[PDB]
């Protein structure tokens, strides 16, 4: 099992806490040991995410057995296996935040078999731990079968709870940098934004359209897009009367939650992957390319941010499954959301499509959209003092020139 | 000897076509003895358009006129302006504009230039206008090489020396422009890169929220050290040095580079410069960068220079 | 030896315990007499290096080596040896201190003591100075040999992670709540079309717990640039006298007409004064009226031993109240013009 | 090439069903409840984890903390 | 005891002089000089690095930069 001496893994570990942890070899290292020190077969990692107000758990590093080099054993971002937290013995783990070992996998529980027939492994005993960051869970680490007896004894445990040490130093470490990462974006975009919407009064076509322009790198998307509302409540009496009179009969579209029609008159769409291309079209058909796939027509209606995370194999809402350029392009994530004036009115929707990364929205790039759009929602102020302004003074002249 | 191609890239609008300019007319083929048959036009429409520009940013620098009378005559040019003919000059013209310079209020915007676009040879034109207005003038030479127009097509110089024939090609500078320069990419034995030394408090005119300097140094280090231009050398030119004499003590290095501190002297932070613009080169003693001062206006220098620069081609 | 002071690290890091025994082992390793630490800051855009481990030595305590920030030593960065080396960004071994131009006697006659033998290095963070260590006074040999410069340096890069760690945990602080402060601002301000004096009672006033502050002051400017006839004539008769105090850079006279202050120690005491006397507990330094002639930042640290201005000692406050470290900025409104002083 | 995991094209789940969206905030209470726990990294910011601005005002009387019962 | 520093008062200082006080921060960029050798924790933000635009569009010739110049 070991001798005294013979612990110099210990240095052997310490020496690669050097410079540049990339925190992707350390952490398989680390494994490449403790799989020998265990006696087992495999070992296995999966991270901790949410999308939706909803956990998920992703696998990052797989079949991580002896002596294997790093680049057969990494994840690709569009090869992953998802789990919900609540099926298998890693929702059980999560769940519970405690490590637990199971003897034998047929007589327990809530144990599942769905990895064990697209990898074609049996799986006859599994112990697994968590790792925190303090009241939350940052990921979890698995160990599958025994190199020559019954199961994982108590000595076993004791070696893990010893030298995991090593992997709940690396992986908070990692789990801070994304934080700090988030938080500088988040405070750059809002004093950003704030020094062009204070410079002068003006329509709100052109205030979102000087807002959105200089925000493009703190956003790392291919393409964003923004549409905009009409605002006309009540009809003049001569446009009822064909109504009300047998022609043309009524409306059958759908409503805003507080009664109106869902007509765009403007939209705007930036491209920021080919090459720089800002449009704008006013009356657009209802086969533009943003429109189509139905989504912002719905968010309209019930008001609640979306997220999508494969949309070529969704079925509600048939997306397009070729590309959209000469070059191959095709969407892969959506998210979008609504923009309220301070009075729980929808004024305009926002849409977001492939993150630059590969990888799909998660809790940290919810957050920083939906302040985006809460500045703007909150900044509409300005345009409509601009109305009143060239109102009153168009009265105070027509009234001047009356006196004279 | 066999054949000599250079090119000359650079930042826009720091004085590339000058050095054409500079080596063509003064040295093979002869000057241009008819001189007028274009200058006469483009220092018109140059001296037009920087008077024109510094009173369509007096409003937006809410600077107020020196005298009351004033604010009438800009509107005046603002009008007669529009349906003037190209190249001409009228009395009616150079009154309001020598008036309108002889003011103390057009100078607080002139001072403060970095915030908006003007042609920075202007300077030296307007203020003796009369000269241009009064019949027969052919310009001088120093006024010859100071005009300005964008160098936009790529065009073929043939310099004489060391007995040697030579191919020299100039493309535009602008983003738009830079597609053209793969063209001319294979099969060189040269390359010429360009710097304007004044231009650390200035933005582009395509990103308004760009720095110049920054925008160069870019620039340089992505062919510096690509491998495209390996066996080839780099030889880089720095220009505006009069001016950049002018302005150094005028503003801090702290505004482009924070970091910086000390007093600036004209040659003090040269050397900062310099060496922030060759650290960039990867291969530190695989291949060498020479870079030279250089008044594109001037001939002393440039008779200095190119000839050093021609040798130093014929030593390899 | 080394697995212990890992298990340390499990949570909630800490610089002061771990750094303080890498010291007692580094200080025996070497057969050296003492060992230190300063930290690096910077003051209104010039640097300095404090003190936070002074005089650690191999069987000392955690209690008798911890420097509290009143007694502190600060040194600029042009002065000593250490000022030197968290200048070249390199270590420094220097056998005899008769000879070295670079050296101050200043912290000997403090302390009583005599230093013969120096050996010095930096701690970097990317481009930036972290920290930097000194390991005075060997024992044995006339000075430190050549074999010591490698045990240090690969001795103290465990170290250098945990006060990577500490560096970078203190800028996740300082961003998070900027934020917040924007946001919670732009909250209230897009509220209703309001005059000035209720924008800046409104905004600086829901964000008083991200600024960890005791007492702030805010001071607005009159905006009339031009008089009138009639009271120009008095000063062409005769009459008067001309105005001869401070201007503002556009030339305005300087006379404040509110002041709207905040009391956060014991009792919330909001404020509101609509013509402020002549010595006001804000306006009697003379800060105020000196940042608004020429727009500065300025930066005070030891306000009861200066000399320029006059913080007067003694409580200002039944419960004890003396200031003692003073930050003031002006308020400019995208026309360079200023507008108020906080 | 074998992946490690078998699949490629997209990700893959063991069940599926209706999507479910998240729903907006309004109320947006400053207040926490107090804090439990073990800290680890990422804590102790100032402005935020708190109640109101200080404990003195929530609990008068705790500035007496250091007094005995007879005072 | 004294804390080992021998000081109680404050903040002592070996320099004298005049006070020199900090400029206003009066102009911004989008832009920074190009990157230097080594990096640290906390220094690959996107957007915060370069001129905010990829390199492709600055250098059009750098995007099939892997074939040579025979073509
Ligand atoms: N004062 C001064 N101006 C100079 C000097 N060198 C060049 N210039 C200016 O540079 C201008 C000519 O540069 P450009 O015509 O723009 O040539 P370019 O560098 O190829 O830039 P583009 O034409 O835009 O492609 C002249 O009008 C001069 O004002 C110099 O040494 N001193
Ligand atoms: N092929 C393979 N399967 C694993 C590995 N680690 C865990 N698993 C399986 O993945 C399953 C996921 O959910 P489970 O029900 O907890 O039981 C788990 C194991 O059957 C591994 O390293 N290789
Ligand atoms: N008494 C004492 N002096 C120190 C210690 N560490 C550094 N110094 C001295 O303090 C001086 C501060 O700057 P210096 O002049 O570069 O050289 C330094 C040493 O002489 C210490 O631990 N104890």
């Amino acid at each position: 099992l070991n001798s005294v001496e013979e612990s110099e893994i210990i240095f052997d570990l310490l020496r690669d806490f050097q410079d540049n942890l990339q925190a992707e070899k350390c952490v398989f290292n680390v494994m490449k040991k403790l799989c020998f020190l265990l006696q087992a077969d495999r070992m296995s990692l999966f991270m901790y995410r949410a999308r939706n107000g909803i956990a998920e758990l992703a696998t990052r590093l797989f079949n991580v057995h002896k002596d294997a080099v790093l680049e057969e054993c990494l994840v690709a971002p569009d090869s992953e296996i998802v789990f919900p937290l609540d099926m298998g013995v890693v929702g059980h783990v999560a769940l519970s935040k405690k490590i637990v070992n199971v003897p034998n996998t047929e007589e327990d529980e809530h144990f599942c078999d769905f990895v064990d027939t697209l990898t074609e492994y049996q799986t006859k005993n599994i112990l697994a731990s968590p790792i925190m960051n303090g009241k939350d869970v940052v990921a979890i680490i698995m160990v599958v079968n025994k190199v020559d007896g019954p199961h994982f004894t108590e000595n076993d445990e004791e070696i893990l709870l010893k030298y995991l040490n090593f992997a709940n130093l690396i992986m908070k470490v990692f789990h801070l940098s994304y934080l700090h990462n988030c938080e500088t974006r988040r405070g750059q975009i809002l004093l950003w934004s704030g020094s062009k919407v204070f410079e002068e009064l003006t329509d709100i076509e052109r205030q979102f359209h000087k807002a959105l322009y200089t925000v493009r790198a703190f956003l790392n998307c291919d393409r964003y897009s923004v549409g905009l509302l009409d605002m006309t409540k009540q009809k003049e009496f001569f446009d009822v009367w064909p109504v009300l009179m047998g022609e043309a009969p009524p409306y059958a579209g759908p409503r805003t939650p507080d009664g109106r029609e869902i007509n765009f008159y403007k939209v705007i769409d930036y491209i920021l992957h080919g090459k720089e291309d800002i449009k704008v079209i006013p009356n657009p058909p209802p086969d533009h390319w943003a429109l189509v796939s139905g989504l912002p027509t719905y968010v309209a209606q019930n008001g609640l941010i979306c997220n999508i995370m494969n949309a070529p194999s969704e079925d509600f809402f048939a997306f397009q499954k070729e590309p959209l350029d000469e070059s191959g392009w095709m969407i892969k994530n959506v998210l979008s959301m609504p923009i309220v004036n301070k009075k729980e009115e929808i004024v305009g929707v926002a849409t977001f499509y492939n993150r630059k990364d590969g990888k799909p929205f998660d809790e940290m790039d919810e957050t920083l959209m939906e302040s985006l759009t809460q500045f703007l929602g909150w900044s509409v102020l300005n345009p409509d003092t601009y109305e009143l302004m060239n109102k009153l003074e168009n009265r105070k002249d027509i009234f001047q020139d009356m006196v004279k | 000897a066999r054949t000599v191609k250079l090119l000359l890239l650079g930042a826009g609008e720091s004085g590339k076509s000058t050095i054409v300019k500079q080596m063509k007319i003064i040295h093979q083929d002869g000057y241009s003895l008819e001189e007028c048959l274009e200058f006469i036009a483009i220092i018109y429409g140059n001296t037009l358009q920087s008077i024109l520009a510094i009173v369509r940013a007096m409003t937006t620098l809410n600077i107020q006129y020196g005298d009351s009378a004033r604010q009438d005559d800009a509107r005046k040019l603002m009008h007669m302006a529009d349906t003037i003919e190209e190249g001409t000059m009228p009395k009616e013209m150079s009154d309001i504009i020598q008036r309108l310079w002889k003011d103390s209020g057009i100078q607080a915007c002139f001072d403060r230039a970095s915030e908006y676009q003007l042609n920075d040879s202007a300077g030296y034109y307007l203020s003796d206008l009369e000269r241009l207005v009064t019949p027969g003038y052919v310009p001088t030479e120093q006024d010859v090489l100071r005009s300005c127009v964008k160098t936009t097509g790529i065009i073929e110089t043939q310099f004489s020396f060391k007995d040697l024939n030579f191919r020299m090609f100039d493309v535009g500078g602008l983003r738009s422009e830079r597609k053209k320069w793969i063209h001319c990419f294979e099969g060189v034995t040269a390359i010429i890169f360009c710097v304007a030394l004044s231009d650390y408090d200035m933005v582009l005119v395509e990103d308004d929220e760009v720095n110049r300097m920054h925008e160069s140094m870019h620039l340089f280090n992505s062919i510096c050290n690509n491998k495209w231009f390996t066996d080839t050398s780099i030889i880089l030119f720095l220009n505006k040095k009069d001016l950049f004499e002018e302005k150094i003590k005028k503003s801090p290095l702290s505004i482009c580079f924070p970091d910086y501190a000390g007093s600036n002297t004209y040659e003090e932070a040269g050397n900062y410069i310099k060496v922030q613009f060759l650290e960039l080169n990867m291969r530190r003693d695989v291949k060498e960068i020479y870079s030279h001062m250089t008044c594109a206006t001037d001939t002393q220098n440039v008779k200095f220079v190119f000839d050093a620069v021609t040798d130093i081609i014929i030593k390899e | 030896a080394l697995f212990e002071l890992v298990q340390d690290m499990q949570e909630n890091v800490n610089m002061e315990r771990v750094v303080f025994k890498i010291l007692r082992r580094l200080c025996s390793i070497l057969h050296a007499d003492r060992c230190s630490l300063f930290m690096y800051r910077q003051r209104n855009g010039v640097a300095e290096l404090a003190t936070r481990l002074f005089s650690v030595q191999p069987d000392s305590v955690l209690e008798d080596c911890l420097v509290p920030p009143d007694s502190e030593i600060v040194f600029p960065l042009d002065i000593g040896v250490v000022g030197h080396v968290a200048q070249t960004k390199k270590m420094v071994n220097v056998q005899d201190v008769m000879e070295c131009p670079h050296f101050s006697s200043f912290a000997d006659e403090l302390t009583d003591y005599v230093t013969r033998n120096i050996l010095a290095t930096p701690i970097m963070n990317g481009k930036d100075v972290v920290a930097v260590i000194m390991a005075v006074n060997k024992l044995d040999g006339p000075c430190f040999t050549s074999e010591d410069e490698d045990v240090f340096l690969k001795y103290l890069n465990f170290g250098t992670l945990n006060l990577k760690i500490y560096h970078l945990s203190y800028l996740h602080n300082c961003e998070t709540r900027r934020g917040q402060v924007l946001l919670w601002s732009a909250n209230k301000v897009f509220e209703e079309l309001t005059d000035i004096e209720r924008q800046f009672h409104k905004a600086f006033y829901t964000v008083r717990a991200y600024l960890n502050c005791d007492r702030y002051s805010v001071g607005l400017l009159d905006m009339t640039k031009e008089k009138e006839f009639f009271d120009v004539w008095p000063v062409l008769m005769g009459e008067a006298q001309a105005y001869s105090g401070p201007r503002t850079p556009d030339g305005r006279e300087i006379l404040f007409y509110k002041v709207i202050d905040y009391i956060l120690h014991g009792k919330e005491d909001i404020k509101v004064i609509p013509s402020p006397p002549a010595d006001h507990w804000a306006l009697a330094s003379g800060l105020p009226t000196y940042v608004a002639e020429s727009g500065f930042i300025c930066n005070i640290m030891n306000a009861p031993a200066d000399e320029m201005f006059n913080f007067q000692e003694g409580p200002l406050d039944d419960s004890g109240w003396i200031v003692k470290n003073v930050l003031s900025m002006p308020i400019v409104n995208k026309k360079e013009e200023i507008v108020g002083v906080a | 090439i074998r992946s490690a995991t078998r699949v490629m094209g997209g990700p893959v789940t063991p069940r599926k069903g209706p999507p479910k969206f998240k729903q907006r905030q309004t109320r947006q209470f400053k207040s926490k409840p107090p804090k439990k726990g073990v800290q680890g990294f990422g804590d102790d910011i100032p402005g935020m984890e708190g109640l109101g601005t200080d404990i003195t005002v929530i609990c008068p009387w705790e500035a007496f903390n250091h007094l005995e019962l007879h005072e």
